[PDB]
């Protein structure tokens, strides 16, 4: 009843949160932070994060660096293409909500105007070990999941 | 028929997004039209409301790989216009962090260029030695990438005690990772059969299409900003410029291996010839004097007020300054009207008009020889878009 | 390749035996051992191995209940105390 | 109990194609420096039930296929292939002892073109179907060269059973009289399982704005788990060709756990040259194979029927 | 450590060495022991077909000797 | 038949694999080109050859060696041959 | 001064041609560079246990901010807005009156952390060290509105990273 589903949403959270495949959007300098969180002192590798993900078999989307109003409709169109469950980090000020380029009249103050996100990771840009900080987070967030709790309970 | 490549690789990968619309006939590419802008975010605009040392973190965020050279060129900019100068020790250490700047670039461009065509495992071992370069700029600035450090006038602080032993430690080293690069591209069949003889550019179309760095050397074209109109104490170090002789993609590249090689040969001097004094000019109506001096001067309280507020005027007038930053000839042209912000502050990013010549370079190639001269002109759509 | 076997084995008997090596692999992915440099009020252990290359040479090995929250399982990196996160991230040499 | 031996032979490739998914990221990850897999589960042993689990319980993609029945019957083809490539071999004994094996295994294996060339058809897409076409036009070239190098090495065996190339190799491993041909074969099967540094469908596929999965997650799992399949089957095959165990009656099992190593060993080196090299352009791979390849196979094989006659060392025809 | 790696390795070693050694042991238990007759050619087939005749239980694997003559 | 028996469990199996993975996750609510052509023209007829190749390990045992061998390079040769027109014709440019 | 990188003449003595159809026939230049992966794989690699382990920072870094105190409790900031004069991204905002004990106090001080590109320029324009960006990095929220401060986040910031954040000054202090 009540245990069984517990254990199945214990099982199918840890199976996610353990195999979380990333599309990171490396939109600006960002992206850089990003790329060294793949190199080899922190190897995200390690934590099941693949390195090289299709869009089509993503689990999360790191926007990592400025959204511009024309690339805006091209970043909804590949969230609208994930196959879900599907997660979105927002990494650095710019994603979070316009950074230093707030004001600009070519800019999307925040990528949230865009799609829904999960996880902000401050900083101009975060430190690789940062956005690492912000990816154990989301892997927090997907073990507090009661999907099937809540099923049940329908 | 008509074929959109992909925003970015698959992979991590940090050049920005670009829209590439191509005409193909067969395996053959005809024609190129990179479409831009998706990385614009007014920069150029924004500067105008800002004071001089407002703008100036503006110039970490264009080409985001060579943060403290882009800093270098703004300074030298404002400094001209000031009509001041930088302290020799300041000269020294912008040098220094500028060769190290060069080799977080040419990292970058030459790892990332081959892992797209396929080669993943030197992207890893080199970005190892990259992690540690960010310590220094770390180190010096509190910051990875963005160090805001360079300034007119000077650097903001002086390196801290213990710094130029580490710098020490890394560059002894560092040739033997450059050697274990060699090892897996220079004389690899595979990585010569994707670069030699692709994206031809000759000495006199490189020159009329606006090219400059790499992309003129490797046509044989001796030029280099450091030698020809150097500036700081450039003309004090000693090392060769790598020239060329095919002007294709394969040589590109065997000139950024070797600038890299430059780069550690001018950082060992820059090592050894470190002079002592104060690293920001001593004038309190440019530079913001000691905290010391501002919590007990009442001279030095009112002009760190004024510099953190309305900031120093500078005299009217236009210059264009420029660099051999990495990517190549990096240049502003700064308009000052007299008062504490820019006029206009134009800005000449190398990358520009390399990828303005992409459709020149393609003719004739195949699509995946698109992804290869993408590679050789390293381009980061930061300062290519602004 | 005997006295390698045998550094293993050290790990075992240096960790409390089994019960104890398992539970270091289980939560921190790591089966080393350092020297205790000290414990905060939390109950976070800190250890330094200078042997180590720069990086390895300190860690801490988090509490398993902070504030009231289990975090036998679930630790981060904001669990350590400011008097520590000096020492620990190598912004300075003392503890 | 046969159907208990078939079952014995299914279960455990599935398994060792799941983790050879650990073994390749951790091989790939230490020559680059780093670790790979090693939080979830020790050493990261977890690591393949996870994907698996993640890979079936995720939202499906919408298939806008334009042939229903093909897009099914792709992953079906690939998948039953993959399994029946292994019922000849002998580990020293064949699940099944074929007289004809090597053909078997040379006709069952021309068939594995047709998921490809349904997958694409199906697609939809006119993206997908010129990359399959492209594969496709990739893996027959390549299937010449193997077919031709395989009948040069039977030259030296005198017989198409597998059991046959033990009873060869009983004092010499093939490879010390046929290294030219083992070079040629070896690269082979890196380019007719799409291995880098021939992945030019996953290399092609990323450039082009278009060309994308067009499976859900576990059908496309399905395709993974076949291809992998291939490869460790691929990498025994050439074991038994090139390196050829001795085998005890009365100790079958010390055969097994010596060509077990040398079949590991093989595989691994297909992780190792994913690490060391760049990509190869489809018309440089198509010129490896058409230019360099066949010309050499065609005079080793010339070669190779002259050799046996002009020694007089004919294999014995049973 | 690279030989973290061997953990994978070993388990894959495993999988791969279960089919070889499932087939010779379920041979000698459906073959009275002994190594599954290989019968490719006519010949072949016609001793093992003979060999269940004699046998007199119908499997060729029975082997009869001196002791019937 | 038990040829036919392991046939039928790897493709039933695969057919199983299929239709599970393709209908229990959805329980869980939430322009021609003749160079392509020839190429595999040119498969075709060179996979035709290779099946005239098929009997030569047979072949070998004959007591008529001296026609075996000739015939079997003549073969050999003409796929040469063949191979050289493509080539000499162009018919394995790629631009 | 220059050098050339490609520049050389193959020689075509028998010798040396057998030695460069030795290297086209037995892949000698692809072995060379399986030989350096290898290498690798023996190799201790790069990586640590992050959270157990962390990568090293100096005092100078800049992290998050906080709002510091004298050591009798008053607080630093006596709101002159040269924090928000300088800031490059108009990220702080400023409103003060005077204290009921007669004091220059803020009754406003926010920073949009979406905004900050943590440059530091705040801490430096700061007259009485009451401004500045902390070592702390782990403050990544799950939603935008988590990082918009306003004071009391900031003071609150202040008391619960100030033995770190006083030892870091007195580091490099005298580099200011
Ligand atoms: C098919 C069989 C599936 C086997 C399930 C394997 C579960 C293993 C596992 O959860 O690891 C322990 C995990 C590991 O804990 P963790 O994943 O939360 O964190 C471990 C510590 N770090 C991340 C710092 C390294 O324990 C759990 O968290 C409970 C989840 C149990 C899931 C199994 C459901 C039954
Ligand atoms: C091999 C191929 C087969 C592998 C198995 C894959 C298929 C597993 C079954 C998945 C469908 C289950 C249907 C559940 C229906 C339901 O309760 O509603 C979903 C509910 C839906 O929530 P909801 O009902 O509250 O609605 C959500 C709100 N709306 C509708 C508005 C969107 O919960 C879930 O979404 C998660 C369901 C997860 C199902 C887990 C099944 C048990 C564990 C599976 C382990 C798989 C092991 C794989 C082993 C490795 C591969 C062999
Ligand atoms: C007594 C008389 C007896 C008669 C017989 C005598 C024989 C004498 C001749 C012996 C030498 C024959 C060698 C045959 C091997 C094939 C050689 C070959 O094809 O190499 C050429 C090919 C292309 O190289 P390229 O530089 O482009 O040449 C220019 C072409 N226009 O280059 C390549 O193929 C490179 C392939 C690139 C991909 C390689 C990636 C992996 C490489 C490492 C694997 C190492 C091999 C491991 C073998 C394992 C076997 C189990
Ligand atoms: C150049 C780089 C290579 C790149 C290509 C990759 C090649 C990888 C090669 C992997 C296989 C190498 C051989 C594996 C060694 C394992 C040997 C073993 O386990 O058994 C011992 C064996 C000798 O015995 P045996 O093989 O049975 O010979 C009897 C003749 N029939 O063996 C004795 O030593
Ligand atoms: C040890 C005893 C012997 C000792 C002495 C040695 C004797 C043997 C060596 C001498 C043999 C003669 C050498 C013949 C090879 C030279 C042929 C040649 O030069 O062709 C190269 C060239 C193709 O090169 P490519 O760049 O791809 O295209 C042309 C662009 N210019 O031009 C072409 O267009 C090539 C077109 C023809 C290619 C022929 C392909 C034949 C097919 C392979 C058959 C191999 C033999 C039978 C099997
Ligand atoms: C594989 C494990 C790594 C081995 C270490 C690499 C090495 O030492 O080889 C380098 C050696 C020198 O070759 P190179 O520097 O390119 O100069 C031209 C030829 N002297 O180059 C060599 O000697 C490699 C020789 C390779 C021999 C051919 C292998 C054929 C495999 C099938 C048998
Ligand atoms: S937040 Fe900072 S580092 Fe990130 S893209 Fe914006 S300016 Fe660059
Ligand atoms: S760190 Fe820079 S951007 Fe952030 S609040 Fe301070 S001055 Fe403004
Ligand atoms: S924080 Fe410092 S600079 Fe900002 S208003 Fe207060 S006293 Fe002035």
């Amino acid at each position: 009843g009540e245990y069984v589903v517990a254990k199945l949403d214990d099982l199918i959270n840890w199976a996610r949160r353990s195999s979380l495949w990333p599309m990171t959007f490396g939109l600006a300098c960002c992206a850089v932070e990003m790329m060294h969180m793949a190199a080899p002192r922190y190897d995200m590798d390690r934590f099941g994060v693949v390195f090289r993900a299709s869009p089509r078999q993503s689990d999360v989307m790191i926007v990592a660096g400025t959204l511009t109003n024309k690339m805006a409709p091209a970043l909804r169109k590949v969230y609208d293409q994930m196959p879900e469950p599907r997660y979105v980090v927002s990494m650095g000020s710019c994603a979070n909500g316009g950074g230093y380029y707030h004001y600009s009249y070519s800019v999307v103050r925040g990528c949230d105007r865009i799609v829904p996100v999960d996880i902000y990771v401050p900083g101009c840009p975060p430190t690789a070990e940062a956005l690492l900080y912000g990816i154990l987070q989301l892997q927090k967030k997907i073990k507090r999941e009661k999907r099937l709790r809540i099923w049940y309970r329908r | 028929s008509n074929l959109t490549l992909n925003f970015g690789p698959q992979h991590p990968a940090a050049h920005g997004v670009l829209r590439l619309v191509m005409e193909l006939s067969g395996e053959m590419v005809r024609k190129c039209d990179p479409h831009i802008g998706l990385l614009h975010r007014g920069t150029e605009k924004l500067i105008e409301y800002k004071t001089y040392l407002q703008a100036l973190p503006y110039f970490d965020r264009l080409d985001y790989v060579s943060m403290m050279c882009n800093e270098q060129a703004y300074s030298l900019a404002v400094e001209k216009l000031l009509n001041i100068r930088p302290p020799p020790r300041a000269q020294w250490i912008r040098v220094l962090f500028g060769e190290i700047t060069r080799l977080l670039n040419h990292i970058m461009a030459v790892t990332t260029h081959a892992l797209d065509i396929g080669a993943m495992t030197p992207f890893f071992w080199m970005f190892e030695e990259r992690e540690k370069m960010f310590e220094f700029y770390e180190r010096v600035s509190g910051a990875r990438m963005h160090a805001a450090y360079v300034r007119p006038g000077g650097v903001h602080q002086d390196l801290p005690l213990g710094l130029m032993d580490d710098i020490y430690e890394f560059s002894k080293n560092f040739s033997l990772r450059i050697d274990e690069l060699e090892e897996m591209l220079t004389n690899n069949r595979i990585w010569r059969n994707r670069t030699v003889d692709i994206g031809i550019v000759t000495a006199e179309d490189a020159l009329n299409y606006g090219f400059s760095g790499v992309m003129l050397r490797g046509s044989g074209i001796q030029w280099d900003l450091r030698k020809t109109q150097p500036y700081d104490v450039y003309d004090q170090v000693e090392f060769d410029v790598p020239i060329g002789s095919r002007g294709d993609c394969y040589d590109r590249y065997l000139c950024r291996v070797e600038e890299m090689r430059q780069s550690i040969r001018i950082i060992s001097q820059c090592l050894n010839k470190m002079p002592p004094g104060e690293i920001k000019v001593d004038d309190a109506k440019v530079s913001p004097p000691k905290r010391a001096e501002m919590k007990t001067s009442m001279e030095s309280l009112i002009h760190h007020f004024k510099l953190y507020t309305e900031g120093y005027q500078v005299p009217p007038g236009a210059t264009y300054t420029a660099i051999e930053a990495p990517k190549g000839e990096f240049g502003v042209y700064l308009v000052s009207d007299g008062s504490s912000r820019p006029y206009r502050c134009k800005i000449k990013a190398p990358g520009f008009a390399h990828l303005a010549g992409l459709d020149k370079m393609s003719k004739g190639h195949m699509l995946a020889d698109v992804v290869a001269i993408i590679g050789t002109q390293d381009i980061v759509f930061g300062e290519v878009d602004r | 390749l005997l006295q390698v076997l045998k550094r293993g084995l050290q790990q075992v008997s240096g960790h409390g035996g089994l019960r104890g090596y398992l539970r270091v692999l289980f939560r921190a992915n790591d089966v080393r051992v350092g020297t205790l440099v000290g414990e905060d009020k939390y109950g976070n252990k800190y250890y330094e191995d200078n042997k180590q290359f720069f990086g390895r040479h300190r860690w801490v090995i988090y509490t398993t209940e902070m504030n009231g929250k289990n975090t036998f399982w679930d630790v981060d990196g904001s669990m350590v105390p400011p008097e520590w996160h000096r020492w620990l991230h190598c912004m300075t040499d003392d503890p | 109990m046969f159907m208990i031996n078939i079952l014995m032979l299914i279960i455990p490739i599935l398994l060792a194609v799941a983790f050879l998914t650990l073994v390749e990221r951790k091989v790939l990850g230490y020559m680059q420096l780093r670790k790979g897999p090693n939080v979830v589960g020790p050493y990261g042993l977890l690591q393949p039930i996870a994907d698996a689990i993640k890979l079936f319980i995720k939202e499906p993609l919408r298939p806008a296929t334009s042939s229903a029945s093909m897009f099914i019957l792709a992953p079906i083809m690939a998948l039953g292939l993959a399994l029946t490539m292994w019922i000849p071999l002998p580990m020293p004994y064949p699940l099944i002892n074929m007289n004809l094996g090597v053909l078997f295994m040379l006709a069952m294996s021309s068939l594995a073109v047709y998921s490809i060339l349904w997958s694409g058809w199906a697609s939809n897409s006119k993206y997908a179907l010129i990359g399959a076409l492209r594969a496709v036009a990739q893996t027959i070239s390549y299937e010449v060269t193997l077919a031709i190098i395989l009948l040069s090495v039977l030259l030296m065996s005198g017989s198409f059973t597998l059991s046959t190339l033990i009873t060869t190799q009983e004092q010499m491993w093939l490879i010390l009289p046929a290294w030219p041909l083992a070079m040629m074969w070896f690269i082979s099967t890196l380019a007719e399982t799409n291995r880098a540094p021939f992945d030019l469908t996953e290399g092609e596929s990323e450039l082009v704005s278009g060309f994308n999965v067009e499976y859900a997650a576990g059908p496309f799992a399905l395709f993974f788990m076949a291809e992998y399949a291939n490869i460790i089957m691929m990498n025994i095959f050439t074991a038994i060709l090139f390196l050829g165990t001795s085998h005890n009656p009365h100790m079958p099992e010390l055969y097994t756990i010596n060509f077990t190593i040398k079949s590991l060993l093989l595989t691994m080196s297909f992780l190792w040259i994913r690490a060391s090299y760049p990509r190869f352009r489809y018309d440089q791979l198509m010129h490896l194979l058409w230019k360099n390849f066949l010309p050499l196979t065609l005079a080793l094989c010339m070669w190779h029927v002259s050799l046996p006659i002009l020694t007089s060392g004919i294999p014995p025809q049973t | 450590m690279w030989f973290e790696v061997l953990p994978g390795i070993a388990v894959m070693g495993v999988c791969l060495f279960i089919p070889g050694m499932a087939t010779a042991r379920i041979h000698r238990f459906s073959n009275g022991g002994k190594e599954k007759r290989v019968a490719h050619y006519p010949y072949q087939w016609y001793l093992m077909e003979r060999d269940r005749r004699v046998s007199g239980v119908n499997r060729s694997y029975v082997s009869k000797g001196l002791e019937n003559i | 038949m038990n040829l036919m028996l392991a046939l039928l469990t790897n493709f039933t199996l695969a057919t199983l694999l299929v239709i599970i993975a393709f209908w229990l996750p959805q329980l869980n609510v939430y322009p021609f080109s003749m160079k392509f052509f020839l190429v595999a023209i040119t498969f075709l007829l060179f996979d035709l050859e290779i099946a005239l190749l098929l009997p030569l390990p047979w072949a070998s045992q004959t007591a008529n060696l001296n026609t075996m061998l000739t015939m079997a390079l003549f073969l050999i040769i003409l796929l040469a041959v063949s191979l050289a027109y493509e080539w000499t014709q162009k018919g394995l440019e790629w631009t | 001064t220059y050098k050339y990188v490609n520049l050389r003449e193959p020689s075509m003595d028998m010798k040396s041609v057998t030695d460069r159809a030795a290297q086209t026939l037995l892949w000698t230049e692809l072995i060379r560079g399986l030989g350096m992966t290898l290498s690798y794989l023996f190799r201790e690699p790069a990586t640590i246990n992050y959270p157990f382990e962390k990568g090293p920072l100096s005092p100078r870094f800049r992290g998050e901010h906080a709002l510091r105190r004298y050591p009798s409790g008053e607080e630093r900031c006596i709101a002159c807005k040269l924090c928000e004069a300088v800031c490059p991204a108009q990220a702080i905002t400023i409103e003060a009156e005077p204290r009921a004990d007669g004091s220059r106090r803020t009754t406003r001080y926010d920073i949009d952390m979406t905004k900050c590109i943590y440059c530091g320029f705040c801490q430096e324009a700061c007259p009485v060290d009451a401004i500045v960006e902390g070592p702390n990095f782990e403050f990544s929220t799950e939603t935008h509105e988590e990082l918009l401060y306003n004071k009391e986040k900031l003071l609150n910031n202040g008391d619960k990273w100030e033995a770190e954040i006083a030892a870091n000054i007195q580091a490099d202090y005298l580099y200011r």
